């Protein structure tokens, strides 16, 4: 396992709102000049997310482990490159396929294997007296990686990083869905000019690459970089510096928006469907020119709470030791009638006696059984071979 | 076996559960299950009889099979929603009426 | 009054309530039976708007 | 107190279902 | 052969055939069997889509 900090302040985080960010192209299929809905994940407007920070000129460096949910919109707002790659696992403890894509200042290394990650992993870099640039020195992510399903290595490419302060100059923001084997990721990038909060500005984001690989993901943490120049001792005590950026986490929800398609084929407006009475009436009338009337939409439903259960107290329990596995029935044309009542009955007490080779329930779900109340149950009791079993159904000559 | 025919004697392994009334919650009784508020009932009934359906073939009243007492079948289902807005031309103020 | 009559009917089913159905079929089976009482339901009301 | 008369107060003389969908 | 959870995303082989236009006969590119006339567009799509 790699190691840890010490004393971590850990600040206590705000909230902040959506303002029209969440919206991406739900299919690949162009779409110009027609006004229509969608049901796919995205992220509802006016919402409340955690707003993270990370401002270090103290020692604002958080990073927990937050479960991963279906649809999961990730702004981050990094000025000097401070936010790398990401995990996505269940346990995170070589017992489980994790995904492991870390942006490393060489290349992109994208392996799907079983690695070992300790309490708090992140990366470290070192700020040399001499070289004005931004290298990697430290590496603790993992240790060991053995079993592995898929691994990717990007195109050698030259970045020395970023360095500015006071205010942000890029936007990136990532999508993570899992949908049975595919896991989209939607990366655009805007050049944001501002000090912080979110933009209030509308874009649409494009897919980058899917991965057809079956795991599965339970939990996630994102993972950052500390600065180690040469003024700091640089080690795991003290002397590190968590850097000066801040990431939006947010859910996606079930929702649908009102996608509007201009001449060129991109989604430049977004109604919600489902949050307020003036923006509902937009979608409904696909228009976005709501006239002065009355309208009607839907009615007035009310969703129950608790569920009682009115049934006759019986304490007593069916004979269950002479109806099946006895010592002798009755033939197939001279059967007996059993009267079987006033008591309790059960199939799930069945097994402990004879086990059953053939139970096919015919008019009836065999998983129904005790949900309805059971009412003159008669016993037909016959004795016959294997040939004409095929013959017992309520329909066959 | 029947289902639906005659009162109930056998059901399944099932337990009971306390009787909560005036609420809009999921009762179960002789094994047919609805949704409704059990209010109240001071109509005459039959020494003899279980279920009631009215004109309208729909579950009415029913007979406790504990309590032994005639509780009617109400949904709470029952309203309208419409929301009326003088155009989003001239003011963001809507008015969501209550039918 | 129709429109009351054609609740109650079973349009070639077991029932005509949509709560016992489904406490006696499992919903993988019940699709062919609940498909019927919506099919026969769409025709009474295309009537009753007629 | 209506705004009626003794012969339009005569014609008047002479001449559950939201629970299922049928509002009026 | 396997198929795991993911989809097929191998479909060999795979064969072509040539190309006409001005012509209202049929065709199947992608996945999707069409019958009309190939005229130019002047609009154009996304390269994801």
């Amino acid at each position: 396992q790699c190691v840890n900090l010490t004393t971590r302040t850990q600040l206590p985080p705000a909230y902040t709102n959506s303002f029209t960010r969440g919206v991406y192209y739900p299919d690949k299929v162009f779409r110009s000049s027609v006004l229509h809905s969608t049901q796919d994940l995205f992220l509802p407007f006016f919402s409340n997310v955690t707003w993270f920070h990370a401002i270090h000129v103290t020692k604002r460096f958080d990073n927990p482990v937050l479960p991963f949910n279906d649809g999961v919109y990730f702004a981050s707002t990094e000025k000097s490159n401070i936010i790398r790659g990401w995990i996505f696992g269940t346990t995170l403890d070589s017992k489980t396929q994790s995904l492991l894509i870390v942006n490393n200042a060489t290349n992109v290394v994208i392996k799907v294997c079983e690695f070992q990650f300790c309490n708090d992993p992140f990366l470290g870099v070192y700020y040399h007296k001499n070289n004005k640039s931004w290298m990697e020195s430290e590496f603790r992510v993992y240790s060991s990686a053995n079993n592995c399903t898929f691994e990717y290595v990007s195109q050698p490419f030259l970045m020395d990083l970023e360095g500015k302060q006071g205010n942000f100059k890029n936007l990136r923001e990532f999508v993570f869905k899992n949908i049975d084997g595919y896991f989209k990721i939607y990366s655009k990038h805007t050049p944001i000019n501002l000090v912080r909060d979110l933009p209030q500005g509308f874009s649409a984001l494009e897919p980058l690459v899917d991965l057809p690989i079956g795991i599965n993901i339970t939990r996630f943490q994102t993972l950052l970089a500390l600065h180690r120049s040469y003024l700091t001792p640089g080690d795991s005590s003290s002397g590190w510096t968590a850097g000066a950026a801040a990431y939006y986490v947010g859910y996606l929800q079930p929702r649908t928006f009102l996608l509007k398609y201009n001449e060129n084929g991109t989604i430049t407006d977004a109604v919600d469907c489902a949050l307020d009475p003036l923006s509902e009436t937009k979608c409904t009338l696909k228009s976005f020119t709501v006239e002065k009337g009355i309208y009607q939409t839907s009615n007035f439903r009310v969703q129950p709470t608790e569920s009682i259960v009115r049934f006759p107290n019986i304490t007593n329990l069916c004979p269950f030791g002479e109806v099946f596995n006895a010592t002798r029935f009755a033939s197939v044309y001279a059967w007996n009638r059993k009267r079987i009542s006033n008591c309790v009955a059960d199939y799930s007490v069945l097994y402990n006696s004879a086990s059953f080779s053939t139970f096919k329930c015919y008019g009836v779900s065999p998983t129904k059984l005790n949900d309805l109340c059971f009412t003159n149950v008669y016993a037909d009791s016959f004795v016959i071979r294997g040939d004409e079993v095929r013959q017992i159904a309520p329909g066959q000559t | 076996f029947e289902l639906l025919h005659a009162p109930a004697t056998v059901c399944g392994p099932k337990k009971s559960t306390n009787l909560v009334k005036n609420k809009c919650v999921n009762f179960n009784f002789n094994g047919l299950t609805g949704t409704g508020v059990l209010t109240e009932s001071n109509k005459k009934f039959l020494p003899f009889q279980q279920f009631g359906r009215d004109i309208a073939d729909t579950t009415d009243a029913v007979r406790d099979p504990q309590t032994l007492e005639i509780l009617d079948i109400t949904p709470c289902s029952f309203g309208g929603v419409s929301v009326i807005t003088p155009g989003t031309n001239t003011s963001n103020q809507v008015a969501v009426l209550y039918q | 009054n129709t429109l009351v009559k054609q609740l109650s009917s079973n349009f070639g089913a077991i029932s005509s309530v949509l709560n016992d159905i489904l406490s006696r079929l499992d919903p993988p089976e019940a699709e062919v039976q609940i498909d019927r009482l919506i099919t026969g339901r769409l025709q009474s009301l295309q009537t009753y708007v007629t | 107190p209506s705004k009626r008369s003794f012969i339009e107060d005569l014609l008047f003389n002479k001449v559950a279902q939201k629970f299922n969908g049928l509002t009026v």
